[PDB]
RNA sequence: GACCAGGCG
DNA sequence: AACTACTTCC
DNA sequence: GGAAGTAGTTACGCCTGGTC
């Protein structure tokens, strides 16, 4: 399963939005990291709870 | 919360307007003397309030919070809606006068209903069928359902319906159709007949086109401002409504009192004109309603249509918050995906960051700093939604009360993502996402390699900076729009982000034959480029004093991937025999002995082997706006981060080379020896003699026309051909004599800047000037200037400038060159306007087309446009210069990977 | 003698059978209204026995993919 | 001397010849055959399109890009086509 | 607020 | 103004 | 088929000032 650019962007955006509203980070992040960078770190590690559905 | 799923458009019924209204307006006044709105006027508080301090009688909300409410004007006599005028005329001439049926046969009715049910998806077929039905009904004279003559109906410009009847035996008269009888005719139309006329039985009714109740737009939809002079400036809609109310009151008074029919008709026509100009002031064949000053009023139609109208001016494009604009300046020392932001803009624009577990300390520090210090914040928003501006006597308390879940609008800091845009916006690379880097001075900074996508040239250019505010928008920008991507153009599948002028020229000065560098220079350039290195490679030569020297090719190879291998001929190939020898050596085994290649090394044949540059010089072919072989291979075989790293390093390296090695252009760059000057002089002399011979032959009738054109055109074409060939030969002589050690030549042969034509015009003759492809002819009769004999067709007399820029132009040649420059400058603006219009049309036609998950391209209603995008499924951005896959490149790469 | 199919511009046309038309419509999950249309008065249609409501498969001879099949319905 | 990919030309030509006839790209062609009312009214003639749509009672299903921008809703392109799902119980490592 | 004029890329 | 395209009288 | 009429468009920002 290979994510497209748009699927990756949507997943990272949704994860960052969730993190900004108190959803706990699934990994360890450096202090001072912005929520978007935390979501990008989460995606790069590979721990992605959001799943895309296709027709 | 809900989202709009669809919008059904219809015609409002009079009962709908009556019920939706909050007031019936009777008084044609706006405000009283004291300044309060007149009850019953256009500004009645039951339609909403706009003046601060007032209160709405329908909502109870203050100004700016009350949405606005509708009112109605019960018209004394019904009027005709101008928008539906032609529709009413078509319906009138397609339906019976007495019963109202469509005047079509029952068999025709059922057949056309069946054909209406079919072919409804597309508008064009339905419209054509409607026109056919309209023609068939219009031609008919007698209603088939009920025997009755159907007098033909004539229609002048708006709201004038005039059917013609036979008043007397053999004499016919035209009878004007008042809105009352027209509306009654429309009400008599049955519901089963509407679909064949195109009308919807429920969402529309033909009778509702004749409007007897006029809705009044809310106060908030037509605000009035008080001028600094103390007078009140009303909207155009307000004035038009006031006039409509006044005329309606006059008509009602004359109707209830009783007046002669002519005066009543005149007042009715006045009211109809007022309503028509209210709906559409620029309707065909109507005198526009002019303001007291003298300008025409802007009404509903003008509110909607136009480039300044509602749709284009406030819906498709609209002004936005959190944006900045200033002049851009170059900055080679920031990465390609970065932008230098002034401290003023960073302090002004803010990024809303919700405080979390990890950024609590940083947000506390920036709240403590406040709006004054740069790493600070402006506002703090509690979870309840109440916002507090940070100021003195607030910073300590707000920092204490930061907690978790609050919002802090902090200043821009390094790493933030923004949108950067220079907005003549032609392609999608006009907006890319850049990483913020805060800078002292008040100008935007941009890496030089990113200029070609923006078409920016640092001559006063300004670019807009937009700060995304939501985390979803920030992620979208940072993932889809960053400058690391979009290196390859979707237009041609080639590199658009590359070296432009100084990178190319410095690369040539680096990698050319005989270019060597000292140890200090090598270490300094490697540190400047950002290349990480702990040991220099073994030197190539040794100076007369024993000093080690490095070749430029080794330094360039220090920043190439260790697996890369490619060969190609660049623009510096002047002797193809050496290139052929190198290719013959390579083709025998594909892994030639490096020393054997070094024996036959040539500047016009670039040959990289295992990341080591063994032959060739850096050119526009290595990296550039088009046809960057090395950059394309690095971005297609190693990723997009490696391409960015290589681009940054090579740009900095070439900049250092060109800066510390010296690159200049002087007067001597256009000098030619006496032999070259004599050869050019003989070239022009022979060209002029040939033109004279052609003119003499044409004067004696000796010349005969070329096929496809007359004698005059034949002579003109021959003369232009001779002049162009003479210019080409003189340019060839200049190219032969100037040489490759000239800096002006260096930047032209390497594609850094300028063509051979510029050098030809600067060191040799300027050549023939022309407008619209013809010789210069506009001026006096038989000549261009009064300094030439009339009827002269010679070379000099028609625009052939025989001087170089260095040699200086004569006044005649100066005027001719001015004409040429003027034609070019005139061409530019016309071309850009036409191209802009064509691009707008193409975009509005192809906006929504997209690739589905099955690989096809489909229209919004589901129509399949392409069963496989590009007929093979390959995106042009990801393609190899338009090819699906570079087969030979893959074969060579794999064979070298395994056999190597 | 001269058929329009021998022209280099014109790609080869062919009428699909009912089974093939059903397979095509099932493949892309579409209705005949969702296909591109070709007029029944078109010369390529008239050169065949095609009638309105029919699907024509066109061997387009792409420059990028070599061959490429394009489908058009016949309308009046 | 301008280099444009063949695929863009193919897309434009296929959209131009999608109705069985060659039709323009402007208001009397591909744009005029768009189903969305607001998309057509945004391009060039505006009052005519709105009045004629109100006459026939046309519906704008908002399946395109232009109208969704006009109303302020996600466009069905790019990231606007991605449907996301998520299993609720999240356990940090 | 819309009209005009002049510029900038 | 200068282009197109309809429309519409002829 | 004319032969006129009629209508519909004609790049994107940005800045300044001046008058209503
Ligand atoms: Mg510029
Ligand atoms: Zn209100
Ligand atoms: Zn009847």
């Amino acid at each position: 399963f290979k994510y497209t650019r748009f699927e990756k962007a949507r997943i990272i955006g949704a994860r960052a939005l969730q993190i900004s509203m108190g959803a706990p980070v699934l990994i360890d992040v450096p202090p001072g990291i912005t929520p978007l960078e935390a979501a990008i770190l989460e995606f790069e590690k590979g721990v992605i709870p959001i799943t895309v559905i296709r027709p | 919360k809900k989202v709009i799923g669809s919008i059904e458009f219809g015609i409002l019924s009079p009962q709908e307007i009556r019920k939706m209204s909050a007031v019936e307006v009777t008084v044609p006044d706006t405000y009283d003397d004291d300044g309060y709105p007149i009850e019953g006027g256009v500004m009645d508080k039951r339609m909403g309030v706009i003046d601060p301090g007032l209160r709405c009688e329908t909502c109870g909300g203050r100004a700016g919070e009350c949405p606005g409410h509708f009112g109605h004007i019960e018209l004394a006599r019904p009027v005709i809606h101008v928008g539906f005028a032609k529709t009413i005329y078509r319906i009138l001439e397609s339906t019976c006068r007495e019963c109202g049926r469509i005047k079509l046969t029952d068999e025709e009715i059922e057949e056309y209903m069946k054909k209406i049910e079919l072919a409804r998806n597309r508008r064009s077929e339905f419209n054509e069928i409607i026109k056919e039905i309209h023609k068939k009904a219009k031609e008919r004279m007698v209603c088939p359902h009920c025997g009755a003559p159907q007098y033909p109906i004539k229609f002048e410009k708006p709201t004038i319906y005039w059917e013609i009847r036979k008043d007397e035996q053999g004499n016919e008269y035209r009878h004007r159709l008042m809105p009352t009888e027209v509306r009654d005719w429309l009400e008599k139309i049955p519901d089963k007949d509407l679909p064949l006329l195109g009308l919807d039985p429920e969402k529309s009714r033909p009778e509702w086109m004749v409007l007897t109740v006029l809705p009044v737009p809310p106060v908030t939809a037509r605000p009035s401002i008080t001028l600094e002079t103390g007078i009140r400036a009303e909207d155009d809609l307000t004035h038009k409504l006031v006039d409509i109310i006044r005329i309606n009151n006059r008509l009602k008074q004359n109707i209830e009192a009783g007046a002669p029919q002519l005066i009543i008709e005149d007042l009715w026509d006045l009211l109809q004109y007022h309503v028509t100009t209210y709906i559409n002031n620029e309707a065909p064949g109507v005198p526009p309603a002019k303001h007291k000053s003298g300008r025409p009023l802007k009404t509903l139609a003008q509110r909607l249509k136009g480039k300044e109208g509602r749709f284009r001016g406030n819906l498709s494009g609209k002004r936005v918050n959190f944006s900045a604009r200033t002049v851009i300046s170059p900055d080679p020392m920031i990465s390609i995906n970065e932008v230098g932001v002034p401290v003023e803009v960073a302090m002004e624009l803010t990024v809303p960051e919700k405080v979390t577990e990890f950024n609590i300390e940083r947000l506390r520090k920036m709240v403590l700093n406040g709006p004054d210090k740069y790493p600070g914040a402006n506002y703090v928003i509690d979870p309840e939604g109440r916002r507090r501006r940070i100021m003195d006597s607030n910073k300590e308390t707000l920092a204490n009360q930061l907690d978790i879940g609050w919002t802090v609008e902090r200043h821009l800091m390094d790493g933030d993502i923004v949108l950067f845009n220079r907005q003549p916006s032609l392609h999608r690379m006009s907006i890319m996402a850049h990483r913020v880097r805060v800078m002292p001075y008040r100008t935007f900074r941009l890496n030089l390699a990113v200029c070609p996508p923006y078409n920016a040239d640092f001559d006063g250019d300004e670019m807009n900076l937009h700060v995304p505010q939501t985390e979803e928008a920030q992620a979208e920008a940072r993932i889809l729009m960053e400058v690391q991507n979009h290196i390859i153009s979707p237009r041609y599948g080639g590199p658009i982000i590359g070296g432009i002028q100084d990178h190319i020229s410095g690369g040539y000065l680096l990698t050319r034959e005989g270019a060597y560098f000292t140890r200090d220079e090598v270490e300094q350039m490697l540190m400047f480029a950002g290349v990480d290195i702990t040991e220099l490679p073994e030197p190539d030569k040794y100076d007369e004093n024993g000093n080690p020297l490095w070749s430029g090719k080794t330094i360039f190879s220090l920043l190439l991937p260790e697996d890369l291998t490619v060969w190609y001929r660049n623009k510096l190939c002047d002797e193809p025999e050496r290139c052929e020898a190198l290719e013959k050596l390579i083709e025998e085994k594909l892994m030639p002995d490096p020393e054997e290649v070094r024996k036959l090394a040539y500047d016009g044949f670039v040959y990289i082997q295992n990341g080591k540059l063994l032959s060739g010089a850096i050119d526009k072919k290595a990296y550039g706006r088009e046809d960057g072989i090395i950059l394309d291979l690095i971005v297609r075989e190693y990723g997009v981060e490696r391409a960015r790293q290589f681009l940054d390093q090579v740009t900095k390296l070439t900049i250092w080379v060109i800066t510390h090695k010296g690159f200049t252009t002087g007067i001597d760059d256009e000098d030619l020896p006496e032999e070259a000057r004599d050869r050019i002089r003989e070239i022009i002399r022979e060209a002029e003699e040939r033109v004279n011979k052609l003119i003499e032959a044409y004067k004696r009738g000796e010349l005969e026309p070329l096929p496809g054109k007359s004698l005059e055109d034949t002579l003109e074409s021959l003369i232009m051909a001779v002049l162009a060939e003479a210019r080409d030969n003189a340019g060839a002589v200049a190219e032969k004599y100037l040489g490759m050690d000239n800096h002006t030549v260096i930047m032209a042969k390497t594609g850094a800047r300028g063509k051979i034509l510029n050098i030809t015009q600067m060191a040799a003759l300027l050549g023939q000037q022309s407008i619209r492809g013809k010789r210069l002819y506009r001026g006096f009769r038989g000549r261009v200037l009064s300094h030439f004999k009339p009827g002269d067709l010679g070379a000099r007399a028609k625009g052939f400038v025989v001087n170089s820029y260095k040699s200086g132009l004569t006044p005649q040649e100066y005027f001719f060159h001015a004409m040429g420059g003027r034609e070019g400058l005139v061409d530019t603006a016309v071309r850009t306007a036409q191209s802009g219009y064509m691009q707008r049309r193409l975009i509005n036609a192809l906006q929504d087309l997209k690739v589905e998950y099955d690989g096809t391209v489909r229209s919004p209603e589901g129509i399949i446009v392409q069963f496989k995008y590009g007929e093979d499924g390959v995106d042009p951005m990801k393609s190899w210069r338009g090819k699906t896959v570079d087969v030979d490149r893959i074969i060579v790469r794999t064979l070298l990977k395994m056999r190597g | 003698e001269f058929s329009i199919f021998d022209h280099v511009l014109v790609p080869e046309h062919r009428v699909l059978s009912e089974e093939e038309k059903k397979a095509l419509l099932e493949k892309y999950k579409i209705t005949l209204a969702q296909l591109p249309q070709i007029k029944a008065s078109d010369p390529a249609v008239k050169a065949l026995g095609a009638k309105p409501g029919d699907v024509i498969e066109i061997k387009r001879k792409s420059p990028t993919a070599g061959v490429y099949y394009y489908y058009r319905v016949v309308v009046e | 001397g301008l280099e444009v990919d063949i695929r863009h030309i193919m897309l434009v030509a296929d959209m131009m010849t999608l109705d069985g006839i060659v039709r323009p790209i402007g208001r009397h062609g591909v744009v005029g055959e768009k189903s969305s009312v607001l998309a057509r009214a945004a391009f060039e003639i505006t009052v005519q399109h709105l009045f004629e749509a109100a006459e026939k009672g046309e519906v704008d299903n908002l399946n395109g890009v232009i109208e969704n921008v006009l109303i302020g809703q996600p466009v069905p392109v790019g990231t606007g086509m991605v449907k996301l799902t998520m299993k609720l119980p999240l356990r940090p490592q």
